[PDB]
């Protein structure tokens, strides 16, 4: 068990926003198993109900939809697989 | 003059800023502010994304105060199978992965030949192990011998 920040909370709900892409793009292509499907759509749900809860929290101008985060999500994404910054710049940034 | 760490997901945090300061001393800074040990951090510059070259001052690479560094975290944690010679000549398999301590290889060897921790030191190709580094940091490969040499007290 890692000890993080404040602002994990934050990142961990972007970076799952990019997994739930993920798993929505891989469904496209008929590889995605029926339990597969399923869990990208409990996934989606519990997602959708911390953005909530978690736009709540934050200030006005800080709080962001489902589709904004996974942009966020897919740049942490690219910068994780290629453990290169440049592959996503604004993933850095909350 | 401060410099500016971000990592991923936004977390950021300052770091004071020496003209003459190279970038292996950076990680350095970064590992004493964080606990991120230097072996495991890859450093890149802002918003370019060009990596830092560890032997050249900062200021040569084009930061300033105000500059913003981006770190990304490597975790090796692969793990290899290594031998430690005692001071008799014989060898026993430990396996390890390169993000683990000194401290915690001279534990092992503690175990196996009954010597206090205390009483001995471990040196990889002539080099001696400090306890709080970890083994990547001596290039550790498969199979290599790192050597346990006995203090008198």
């Amino acid at each position: 068990q890692i000890e993080v920040g404040p602002g994990a909370t934050n990142a961990t709900i972007n970076f799952e926003a990019g997994i739930l892409e993920c798993y929505e793009r891989f469904s496209w292509q008929r590889a995605l198993d029926y339990p597969g499907q399923d869990r990208l759509h409990r996934l989606k749900r519990k997602l959708e109900s911390r953005i909530k809860t978690h736009n709540k929290s934050e200030p006005e101008n800080k709080r962001m939809s489902l589709e904004e985060r996974k942009a966020i999500g897919v740049k942490m994404m690219k910068v994780l697989l290629f453990m290169d910054p440049s592959a996503g710049i604004e993933g850095f940034e909350p | 003059g401060n410099l500016t760490v971000k990592m991923l997901g936004g977390e950021e945090f300052l770091v004071p800023l020496r003209d003459s300061m190279l970038a292996s001393e950076l990680k350095q800074q970064i590992a004493l502010k964080t606990g991120v040990p230097a072996f495991q951090q890859r450093l890149a510059t802002h918003p370019a994304g060009t990596v830092l070259q560890d032997g050249i001052s900062l200021i040569r690479q084009g930061l300033c105060p105000g500059s913003t560094v981006l770190l990304v975290v490597k975790n090796s944690n692969d793990p290899l199978s290594i031998l430690v010679r005692n001071n008799k000549g014989r060898s026993i398999a430990y396996e390890v992965w390169l993000t683990q301590t000194v401290a915690e290889l001279k534990q092992q060897v503690c175990q196996q030949e009954h010597v206090q921790a205390d009483l001995f030191w471990l040196t990889f190709e002539g080099k001696p192990m400090e306890d709080k580094h970890q083994l990547g940091e001596y290039g550790l490969t498969p199979q290599c011998t790192v050597f346990m040499n006995l203090r008198l007290r």
